[PDB]
């Protein structure tokens, strides 16, 4: 219960007030490799030859790459998603302009979902952008999704034990503290800022003194809401692997300018983006994904911060593919 | 090396001694029974203990108390034994989630706090009495008590009456070890970071303080224990060696000098305003001042620094910006 | 509007701030500083030609004399006139008075520096009730040295020159504590017992080792006027004692060590 | 000048080095070596804190702060308005504070009595050389130190305890809390039972030892007694540090995730996980 020196330390504020990264290199070392399983592009293919939107029979999204380019992005598409399923995880072996497989169906929300975040989300992915593989890692459910609980592991590659499942009433607690940093935050962060936009995070006041109208009894927001936010905020920093001073200046949360680093900022961006997507993309697919991947509330699994950071301040460390597949993004 | 100051090298027995009170003497139960090594660093006589109405209302109270706590704990882990033991710490009761203002909450959501706070502060109060009372009864000055009551005025400022003043039990401090202790973070990080609040500094000042007040006055008696330095009582009506050297020890050191009896009012005053201050801090906080640190900005006291990595515009303040 | 605002850019908070300073400061300087003063003073200075009058200063730091009416009859009235009536065996080693003093004599029995004692009162401490506080074993009847702790009686006390110098006699308890405080020990080669504060002990299973003074010394520990009683200025005189041990024990007992 | 009973006190020797060369006093200041040294530290670094001051900003004294180098200057020097000021005044307050402690043993060799005194102090010097030295040297650079600032340093404190996500979960802070704490109270309590013993009000008589013992007993049933409270209170003062002392250089060096998450030995044993 003790990891050995040394540690890597950034600095990320002013000399003298303790802020930056505090990494364990073993740890990162253990991410690193885990992230650098990142499929190389596939060699890129003459664009000759007419746009499938003619040669295919049912294709929606990528009409305008010719067939060649195409068909790099359906190999590309199952060596991020299904390398292990292959093809057909998606079609039948007769028809591939079929929809009869519900990963089908997904798989073109999914592609809209990419290209949007690509294009409309910049301001978060900015150049790196994602692909399949950022969240799924190489399988058809992403290791790192949400329902409207909390559920353990994090990493769904894991098999719980009698506790974890949701099922165990017993067990609440733990799979909430383990979504917070195993803090005792009694609040699950993701359903209540990142599912949808109906609550604030900001809780702390703009002025020095109590704005009358507004400072006392039920006009006042709960204590409850610092500590929620609070919460979204360390299951953040372990979603990033990272802590507060990464993007903060303990010394005035509240503040932006020089009392936040560009992370911060960018952090903002990602709060609204993955609003977006839960919102938009995710969540309605609830309709066209079997009951068996639904959760105890009929809700689709969505993401959060951890779903394409999995403990690191960048995705696969920084890793694109963008250039290689321009019709994952960005759209123009 | 006086070993005396270390540990007792040759300990004794003798006839339990009792001093009467003005009463509660045959509320007095329990057989003194001795311990060898409890004698090695300190007293080996353990009990007897009195009982009196005050103490056993207390005991009724905290109980009643410590009761509705753990049943909602337990509740919390459905009653599941090996869990209820291995969550203990992330275990707790909280104060109500939703806004009801002064409303007293539902049992689900305040309700059982809200007792259990009550509970407590009732047990809190008779074992005031207590305090209060065995020093009268035993014909003592009420110094103790008075130091006690800062410290119940204070948990009753963190417990209910900041709450009071605001007009919201949300405010409240959780029962619960980590749940305790997480309000610390969401309490401060709401009143824009605590560390800027003059009396969280005062109060720090006096803990720091009695730090150094009881390391120094301790280390000063055994310092002088070769003399009977821990005799302070009779050091006071009859100044000895003792305290004469405990005081040049002082005045040669810092300039300046107390008596062993003053400074055993500076540590009480000291005490007292560990309480005392951070009792104010909490009665200003929320009620005339909602951010700490602008609060400080707005008195030019805040300290400033150049951004290291480049400063960021809030993002939700730019033009065309999601919400 | 805002809770707390007040007219000129002030809140309350400011005040309280300014309050709190105020309300501190009186306490420290005003009462503290002042009980501070019930010992020692007024200070003292020599004088010369003409310098005699209350001084101003010296009225406004002492606080109001309080009385402490004692538990065995009696009162003590504090601050009060204190001054050392003793006739010092101490002289000047150079000019201005930071110039420390310097024993002429035998600063252990002379009773200065370390070897100093405190003119207490000439009484035996009581218990709660009358009886004689500090007492010999051989009177302490109901009192007992604790099973499984040495039980120094018989066994020799070495001194710092390595050498018995007697054999503890007895131990003298506190009665109002139940803590033992002085071992009396037999004098070797001069009939007479001596007192030791415990804490000047080092109590081993077959020895009494006493680094403070050498064996010789130990002669002149100062006398009691009784053989089961012991006053307060007397346990001050014999504590003090060894305490100057520490440092006139021997000649380099009082120079620079490193 | 004097203090009525000080006169037979103030003689000579105890010094340990110097001999008579120090050996005397200045008003009630004991000087020897130590003091010496102690000013002359003392000096050095108050000179240094007025002219980095200067080059500073402002001059409020809130927001005034000199601060150790960024961490790419490793443990080597850094030009003084970049951390060389630190770095020198940090020497400073240590010579200052080590001449402190050696000149209380001084005082207490002269005295005849414990140097229980100055060892008590060591703790406090300890532990600024735990923040200052120990923790940076383990993480390798001076930059992981405090600044000097009034305020300043409480926000090095602050962000220091956020890079731990919650720093409150810090065992060895856990500690050291409930030490701070309990001292905070014993010292309450005993300086409230003195004073309650010699002053019982109205005309009442002067207590004893045995109604300051038969207090506690009748209250919690125990009473550790007179002389060992003061070794309590030393001890229970002491360990607010000394415990604490390993919360601070764990972090970082021997932890680098958040602290709650540390308590996952517990929470995750496999038995009941
Ligand atoms: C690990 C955590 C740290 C911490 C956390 C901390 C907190 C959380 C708070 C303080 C507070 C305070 N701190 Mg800091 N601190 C301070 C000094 C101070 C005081 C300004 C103030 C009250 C302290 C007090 O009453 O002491 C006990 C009692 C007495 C009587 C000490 C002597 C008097 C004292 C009031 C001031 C003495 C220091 C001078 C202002 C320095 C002047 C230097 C000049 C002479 C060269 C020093 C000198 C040091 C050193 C030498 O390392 C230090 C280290 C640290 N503090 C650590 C880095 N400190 C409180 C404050 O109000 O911040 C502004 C506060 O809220
Ligand atoms: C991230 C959050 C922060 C925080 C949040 C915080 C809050 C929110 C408050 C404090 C407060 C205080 N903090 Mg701060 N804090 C402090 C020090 C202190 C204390 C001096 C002071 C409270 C005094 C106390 O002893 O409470 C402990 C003593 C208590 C609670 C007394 C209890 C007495 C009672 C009679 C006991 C009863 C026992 C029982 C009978 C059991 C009953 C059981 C039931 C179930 C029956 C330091 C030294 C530091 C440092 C080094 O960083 C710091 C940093 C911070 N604090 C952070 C900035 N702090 C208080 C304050 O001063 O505000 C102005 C306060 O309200
Ligand atoms: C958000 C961050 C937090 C935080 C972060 C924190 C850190 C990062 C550290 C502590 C530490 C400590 N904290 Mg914590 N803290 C504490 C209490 C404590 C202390 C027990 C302990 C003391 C360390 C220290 O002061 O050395 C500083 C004091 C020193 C070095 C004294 C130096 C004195 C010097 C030798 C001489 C000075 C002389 C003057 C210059 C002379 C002036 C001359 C004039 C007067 C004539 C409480 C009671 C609370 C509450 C109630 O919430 C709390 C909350 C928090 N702390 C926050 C959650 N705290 C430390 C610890 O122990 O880790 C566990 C520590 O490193
Ligand atoms: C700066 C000054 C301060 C200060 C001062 C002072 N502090 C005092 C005094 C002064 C002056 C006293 O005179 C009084 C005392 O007496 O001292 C001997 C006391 C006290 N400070 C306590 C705790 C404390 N102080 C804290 C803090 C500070 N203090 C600050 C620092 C903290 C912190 C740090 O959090 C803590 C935890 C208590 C031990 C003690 C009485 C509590 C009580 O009122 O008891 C309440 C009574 C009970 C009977 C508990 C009931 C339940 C029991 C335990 C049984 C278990 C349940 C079980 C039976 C259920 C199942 C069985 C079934 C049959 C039912
Ligand atoms: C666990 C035990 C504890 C403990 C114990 C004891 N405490 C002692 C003793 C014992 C036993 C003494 O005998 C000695 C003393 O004589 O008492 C009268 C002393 C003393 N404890 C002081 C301050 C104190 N104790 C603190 C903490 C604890 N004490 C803990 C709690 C704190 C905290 C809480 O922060 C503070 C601020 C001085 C008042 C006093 C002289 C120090 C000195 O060194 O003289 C040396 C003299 C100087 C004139 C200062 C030199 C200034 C340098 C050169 C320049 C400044 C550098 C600096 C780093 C800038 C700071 C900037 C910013 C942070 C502001
Ligand atoms: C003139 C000159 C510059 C000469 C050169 C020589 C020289 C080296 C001089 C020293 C100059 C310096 C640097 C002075 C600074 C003095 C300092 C360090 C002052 C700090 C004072 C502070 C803030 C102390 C904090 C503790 C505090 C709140 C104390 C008040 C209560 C007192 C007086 C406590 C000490 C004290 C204790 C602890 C007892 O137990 C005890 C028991 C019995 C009798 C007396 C006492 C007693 O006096
Ligand atoms: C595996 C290497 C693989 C191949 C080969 C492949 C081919 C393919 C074709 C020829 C079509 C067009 C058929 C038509 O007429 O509509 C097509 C279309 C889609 N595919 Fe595919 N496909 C392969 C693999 C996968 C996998 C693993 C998935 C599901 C994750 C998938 C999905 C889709 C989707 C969706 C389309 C529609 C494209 C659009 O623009 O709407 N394919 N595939
Ligand atoms: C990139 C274009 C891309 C593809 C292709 C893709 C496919 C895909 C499928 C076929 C499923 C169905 C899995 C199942 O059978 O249950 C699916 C589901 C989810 N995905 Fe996906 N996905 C692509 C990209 C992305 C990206 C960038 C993310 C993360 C932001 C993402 C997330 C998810 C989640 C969550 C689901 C829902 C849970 C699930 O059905 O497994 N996908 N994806
Ligand atoms: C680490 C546990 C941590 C803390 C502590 C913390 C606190 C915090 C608060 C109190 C707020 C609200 C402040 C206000 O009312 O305006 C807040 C807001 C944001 N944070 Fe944060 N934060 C911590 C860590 C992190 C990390 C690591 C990042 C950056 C990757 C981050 C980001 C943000 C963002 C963005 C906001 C504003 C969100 C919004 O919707 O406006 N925080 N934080
Ligand atoms: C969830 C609300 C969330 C947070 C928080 C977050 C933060 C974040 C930061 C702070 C950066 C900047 C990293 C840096 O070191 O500069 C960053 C960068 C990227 N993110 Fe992110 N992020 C959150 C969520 C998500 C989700 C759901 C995805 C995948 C859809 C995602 C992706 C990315 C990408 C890509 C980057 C790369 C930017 C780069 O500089 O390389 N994030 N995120
Ligand atoms: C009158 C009306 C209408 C309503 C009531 C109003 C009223 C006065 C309300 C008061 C509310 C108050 C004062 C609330 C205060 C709550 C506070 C300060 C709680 C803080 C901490 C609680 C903690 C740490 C307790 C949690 C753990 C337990 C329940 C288990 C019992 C304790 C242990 C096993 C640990 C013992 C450790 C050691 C002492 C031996
Ligand atoms: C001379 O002074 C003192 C004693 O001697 C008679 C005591 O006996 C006690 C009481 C001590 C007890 C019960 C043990 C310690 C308690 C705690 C909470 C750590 C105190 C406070 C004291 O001041
Ligand atoms: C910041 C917390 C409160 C600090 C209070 C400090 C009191 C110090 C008393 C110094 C007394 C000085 N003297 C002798 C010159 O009066
Ligand atoms: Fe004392």
């Amino acid at each position: 219960c003790f990891e050995p020196p040394p540690a890597t330390t950034t600095q990320t504020g002013f000399r003298g007030l303790s802020m930056g990264e505090v990494l364990h290199p073993a740890t990162v070392k253990a991410k690193k490799e885990r992230d650098a399983q990142y499929p190389p592009a596939l060699a890129a293919v003459k664009a000759e030859g007419p746009p499938v939107s003619q040669v295919y029979k049912n294709v929606k999204v990528l009409g305008n790459l010719t067939e060649a380019e195409f068909l790099r992005t359906m190999t590309a598409i199952t060596e991020w998603v299904s390398p292990q399923e292959g093809c057909t995880y998606c079609h039948d072996e007769n028809n591939l302009a079929s929809e009869a497989k519900y990963p089908y169906v997904v798989a073109r929300r999914m592609l809209e979902m990419t290209r949007a975040i690509n294009t409309n989300w910049t301001q978060h992915v900015a150049q790196t952008g994602v692909t399949c593989y950022t969240c799924h890692r190489g399988t058809p459910l992403p290791p790192y999704v949400r329902y409207l609980e909390p559920t353990l592991p994090l990493n769904n590659r894991e098999t719980p034990t009698h506790v974890e499942r949701v099922e165990t009433r017993s067990g609440y607690v733990v799979r909430l503290a383990k979504y917070t940093a195993y803090s005792a935050l009694n609040y699950d962060p993701f359903t209540m800022f990142l599912a949808n936009d109906k609550r604030q995070v900001r809780v702390v006041p703009q002025t020095a003194l109590p704005l009358v109208g507004v400072s006392r009894g039920k006009e006042r927001r709960p204590l409850s809401d610092a500590y929620a936010t609070f919460a979204l905020m360390m299951s953040i920093s372990d979603s990033l692997g990272t802590n507060c001073t990464f993007c903060h200046n303990a010394q005035t949360f509240e503040s932006w300018g020089k009392k936040s680093t560009p992370q911060r900022a960018i952090a903002w961006w990602g709060i609204r983006m993955v609003r977006d997507l839960n919102m938009n993309y995710l969540a309605p697919l609830n309709a066209s994904l079997p009951a068996s991947r639904l959760g105890r509330q009929g809700e689709a699994p969505q993401a959060d911060c951890r779903t394409c950071h999995q403990g690191v301040t960048k995705p696969l460390f920084g890793a694109s593919r963008l250039k290689d597949y321009p019709e994952l993004g960005p759209i123009k | 090396a006086d070993y005396q100051t270390i540990y007792t090298q040759i300990q004794a027995r003798g006839p339990h001694i009792t001093v009467s009170g003005e009463w509660g003497d045959n509320d007095r139960v329990g057989k003194p029974f001795y311990s060898y090594w409890l004698g090695k660093i300190g007293d080996a006589q353990i009990g007897p203990i009195y009982l009196g109405a005050s103490g056993i209302a207390a005991f009724a109270f905290g109980s009643t108390a410590i009761l509705i706590i753990l049943f909602n704990m337990a509740a919390e882990v459905h009653f599941d034994p090996l869990q209820f033991f291995r969550q203990f710490f992330w275990l707790g009761l909280y104060p109500p989630k939703a806004q009801y203002g002064m409303g007293i909450p539902p049992l689900h959501d305040g309700g059982w706090w809200l007792m259990a706070g009550l509970f407590m502060t009732l047990s809190l109060g008779s074992w005031w009495i207590r305090v209060y009372s065995r020093a009268r009864a035993l014909g003592l000055g009420t110094h103790i008590a008075w130091n006690f009551a800062a410290a119940i005025f204070f948990v009753l400022c963190i417990g209910c009456i900041h709450p009071t003043l605001v007009g919201s039990w949300s405010e409240g401090v959780p029962f619960g070890i980590w749940p305790h202790i997480d309000w610390l973070t969401a309490f401060s990080i709401r009143y824009g970071n605590f560390y800027y609040c003059p009396w969280h500094g005062f109060s720090i000042g006096f803990a720091y303080g009695c730090g150094l007040l009881f390391a120094a006055h301790g280390a000063t008696i055994l310092a002088v224990a070769r003399f009977g330095g821990d005799r302070e009582i009779e050091q006071i009506t009859d100044r000895g060696t003792a305290v004469e050297r405990a005081a040049l020890f002082w005045r040669w050191t810092i300039g300046f000098n107390a008596t062993i009896e003053s400074v055993h009012r500076w540590g009480w005053f000291f005490s007292l305003m560990v309480m005392v201050s951070a009792s104010v801090g909490i009665l200003l906080t929320g009620t005339f001042v909602d951010n700490w640190y602008l609060w400080c900005v707005k008195h030019g006291a805040a300290p400033d620094y150049p951004a290291y990595l480049p400063a960021t515009p809030d993002p939700a303040s730019l033009p065309g910006a999601p919400k | 509007m805002y809770h707390g605002a007040l007219a000129q850019h002030l809140d309350i908070a400011q005040l309280v701030w300014y309050a709190q300073w105020l309300v501190i400061w009186t306490v420290v300087l005003l009462y503290l500083r002042r009980e501070d003063r019930r010992e020692g003073y007024p200070l003292v200075e020599p004088l010369g030609l003409v310098k005699l009058a209350p001084e101003d200063g010296q009225v406004y730091e002492l606080p109001y004399p309080k009385t402490f009416v004692l538990p065995h009859g009696g009162t003590v009235t504090v601050p009060r006139r204190r001054p050392e009536t003793r006739e010092l065996k101490l002289a000047q080693t150079d000019g201005f008075e930071g110039a420390p003093l310097q024993p002429t004599g035998n600063p252990l029995v002379d009773a200065v520096g370390p070897a100093s004692y405190a003119e207490r009162a000439e009484v035996v401490d009581a218990t709660v009730d009358g009886k004689a506080k500090i007492v010999p074993l051989r009177v302490a009847t109901d009192f007992s040295i604790a099973e499984g702790d040495v039980d120094p009686r018989g066994l020799p006390v070495v001194a710092a020159d390595g050498v018995e110098a007697g054999t503890v006699t007895d131990l003298w308890v506190d009665r109002s504590e139940h803590y033992f405080r002085y071992l009396e020990l037999s004098v070797a080669g001069s009939a007479r017992t001596a007192l030791i504060p415990l804490g000047f002990c080092d109590v081993k299973k077959d020895k009494i080792v006493v680094t403070s003074i050498l064996s010789e010394q130990f002669a002149n520990v100062p006398r009691l006027q009784s053989r089961d009683q012991i006053t307060l200025r007397e346990e001050d005189k014999v504590s003090a004692y060894y305490a100057g041990g520490l440092l006139y024990a021997t000649p380099e007992r009082a120079e620079s060590l490193l | 000048a004097l203090l009525s009973f000080e006169r037979k006190y103030r003689v000579r020797g105890g010094t340990l080095i110097g001999g008579d060369l120090f050996d005397f006093w200045v008003g009630p200041y004991f000087v020897g070596f130590f003091g010496v040294s102690a000013i002359f530290f003392i000096f050095l670094g108050v000179s240094l804190i007025g002219y980095a001051a200067s080059q500073g900003p402002t001059w409020d004294p809130f927001a005034i702060s000199i601060n150790p180098p960024d961490l790419k200057y490793g443990l080597g020097a850094a030009p003084l308005l970049e951390g060389g000021f630190w770095q020198a005044i940090t020497v400073c307050a240590l010579g200052a504070f080590i001449s402190w402690m050696l000149r209380e043993v001084e005082i207490s060799r002269k005295l005849g009595i414990g140097w229980h005194v100055p060892l008590a102090f060591c703790v406090p010097i300890f532990m600024f050389c735990v923040l200052q030295v120990f923790r940076p040297l383990l993480l390798g650079s001076w930059g992981h130190a405090f600044p000097y600032g009034i305020l300043s340093h409480l926000d090095w404190v602050n962000n220091f305890g956020y890079q731990y996500l919650n720093w409150h979960y810090n065992p060895g802070h856990m500690s050291s809390v409930s030490f701070l704490f309990v001292n905070a109270m014993a010292l309450g309590l005993h300086g409230g039972l003195i004073l309650s013993v010699a002053n019982p009000g109205d005309g009442d008589k002067v207590k004893t030892a045995e109604h300051e013992n038969q207090y506690f007993r009748d209250v919690v049933g125990y009473s550790i007694g007179a002389l060992s409270i003061h070794r309590l209170g030393l001890f229970l003062a002491s360990n607010i540090f000394l415990t604490g002392a390993f919360g601070t250089i764990a972090s970082g060096p021997f932890w680098t995730r958040g602290w709650p998450e540390w308590w996952g030995w517990w929470l995750d044993i496999p038995f009941w996980s």
